[PDB]
């Protein structure tokens, strides 16, 4: 009610970029949390639960590909981009043989933890290859920060 | 409260008229239109519009209707395909079976493959007639 | 201690349905949270952390299959089932060749976020294909809502 | 700020063991949480959010392998190790054929839930095969407990 | 400091409470000094395997059909389900708790040096011309 | 507004505190105006690479053996581990931070149009009789 809070979701309309939105049902940006330059900006020193989900998808495996998902902190106290939470996925171990069916695949990734953050710290939630993100339905791609 | 109205959040005394589909609750009635790329499909008192869905190209889907302010995107399949619902909401477009070495007993439908029977010598596996 | 709270787990004894239970060690249903018709029902307006895990399993890949996991809100303010959190998995890209070993596979999915909910809102946590769920051990399948 | 809190991360320097650390940037051990014998020890009765992530990796698939990740409670009220949260992964369904490229694979697992815990309860976060853990970068392997 | 078999009442350092026996759980703590602890029997599909003061019984485990396991003993109120393998199989423990049933090696082109055991495959040796890899005798 | 190289004390808008040098971390803020900042050296296996007021040192990264990486420089107190590839390999960046070591192409039945670089494979071209498909020269006929 008074606690700074964000639960933002991906723009479905822009392809090949991961742009976060707040003005939607079951999304939140309140009590000081700010969304600036696609980053969530903490209004106050404190402990925050920080989390993000992405869903990647593809049509068969013409190529080997690595997918990454990373929540980063750009801290006032340390002016470099630094991983808070990170993961990697490898959806396509063997290439689909020439002529065979290109069967759809899906790879979700969840990241989540509690962090001491400082007023003005910038958090970003990013993937290396947005072309693979799945924006078909709600609740598949999101990024949240909540003050505990 | 009567049908079509709701109890004001900060006052049990007051009944408020719900927002019409296509709109959302800006304030307890102050209903505003859903912005591009969002919608509401029922009468509501919801603080923001829902995000539109998008057709699944990976499932071979095609768009029948784009998102409007009161209707979510509508997706389907092409000619000679049917929808296989993996779930309530997820479906995949597959090609209708041709019932080779057999006979089309019932033609392909929107959400249902062709029903084949097989000629002497064959039986059905993966809805294809095999020896 | 006073905060509404649920951490429910799957019934091991019913196969081919995902039925939630509270009366077990390390499970919770307290302070107003209600479990009715397999849905968690919120006692009060507020911010809630909402989450669920499922573990799917199978014995080789006789067929292509897609597995889904979805946490939904049926809100008093909007009487339609709406995705809060959702994901998809594709365990079986190529079929196991005829005669080859049917090696076990496992697919966990985690979903989690913070949401503003209203008194009377119904939350459900569901999969499309419960036959594939892994009930062998504790802590593999669960569904939680906690008021922050 | 006053709430017991831990967000601990893996020692990069010891290979083939999962040893947790607190004295690093974006890690936490505060307000009564203790880290003893690689286990997080709760200072007070209450509700805690408990979570862990691991990232496993390998170089091709010379062998079938199952990877597990488990958060356990050793409770004062029940002196056995018991699963709170658990999952399994199967990265290598088919062996890499003799002569073919050994392509890297990655498997993240996230586990997370809310639990009523008691003063003195010991929580551990473990995998069966630490040789496969990915310690290359920050944010890939972690274990957290926070009092709500 | 309460004696063996008892525990400190959560809301009163003065009172010691007797623990519940395996097969039961804590419905309620002693209401006061010298009073009985209210322990109730575990409901079907749950258990407790040690003396405890736990507010609910643990969920029984289930044999892993995907691992080829079979049930030796069903869950009782004081004992978790017990699972194992079939004739001519051994358990390979992937972890403390997860195990997979595999077929014992026959040591073809070789010799059974030590027979298959519950948790351990046959130990082979190999005839001239062969050596061991994946505990099968292959050509050298 | 504190001057360059200094920061506002978290618990007191009145006090400006001098930042810690790379190689060190903030053990403790100035206790008061004009006072020294307590910066201590990063322990083994950690580092800081810029001036900071951070409460702990960052964890060093580790070379990715699964990517074929090799260590160029071990972690020092002011510099993270530096990783690269071997002779006749290049780095393919899957992301800002993740990269995989691959072998440089030899452009057989062709010519090296641009030589292998640190972060980029050899660019091949073909001459008469062949054409280029995925950086390899295939016969036209
Ligand atoms: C499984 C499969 O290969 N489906 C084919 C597709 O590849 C092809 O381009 C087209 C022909 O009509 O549509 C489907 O029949
Ligand atoms: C055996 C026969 O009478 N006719 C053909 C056969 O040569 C063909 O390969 C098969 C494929 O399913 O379909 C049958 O109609
Ligand atoms: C991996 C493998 O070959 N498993 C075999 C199974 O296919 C066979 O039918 C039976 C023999 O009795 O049980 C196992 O030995
Ligand atoms: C993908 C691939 O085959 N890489 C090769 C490896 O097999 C070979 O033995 C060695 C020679 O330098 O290293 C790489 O060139
Ligand atoms: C096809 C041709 O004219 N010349 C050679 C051929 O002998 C060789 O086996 C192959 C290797 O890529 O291609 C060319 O180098």
């Amino acid at each position: 009610s008074d606690k700074p809070v964000a639960h933002v979701v991906a723009n479905h309309q822009v392809e090949e970029q991961l742009e976060w939105l707040s003005q939607r049902a079951n999304a939140l940006l309140a009590n000081g949390m700010d969304l600036k330059d696609n980053q969530l900006v903490v209004p106050a020193d404190g402990l925050y639960l920080v989390y993000s989900q992405v869903l990647f998808k593809g049509q068969g495996c013409p190529d080997y590909v690595l997918l990454t998902h990373t929540v980063s902190r750009f801290a006032i106290s340390y002016q470099e981009k630094v991983n808070l939470l990170s993961a990697v996925k490898s959806p396509c171990p063997k290439d689909t043989p020439e002529g065979a069916e290109l069967k759809p695949w899906y790879e979700p990734i969840y990241l989540g933890g509690v962090f001491q953050l400082e007023k003005g710290d910038q958090l970003s939630a990013e993937v290396n290859l947005p072309k693979y993100l799945d924006f078909a339905e709600s609740g598949q791609v999101y990024f949240g920060v909540i003050a505990l | 409260c009567p049908q079509g109205k709701y109890i004001h959040p900060q006052d049990n005394s007051i009944c408020c008229t719900k927002c019409h589909k296509g709109t959302y609750l800006y304030n307890d009635t102050d209903c505003r239109e859903c912005e591009s790329g969002s919608f509401t499909a029922s009468e509501n008192h919801l603080r923001h519009c829902l995000s539109c869905s998008k057709c699944r190209k990976e499932m071979g889907q095609v768009e029948i209707s784009s998102c409007t302010v009161d209707r979510d995107t509508v997706c389907g399949c092409r000619k000679n395909q049917y929808r296989h619902y993996w779930s309530e909401n997820l479906f995949q477009c597959f090609n209708c079976s041709l019932c080779l070495n057999g006979t089309v007993h019932l033609s392909c439908q929107e959400k249902q493959n062709t029903v084949c029977t097989c000629h002497a010598g064959f039986f059905l596996r993966e809805n294809e007639c095999v020896s």
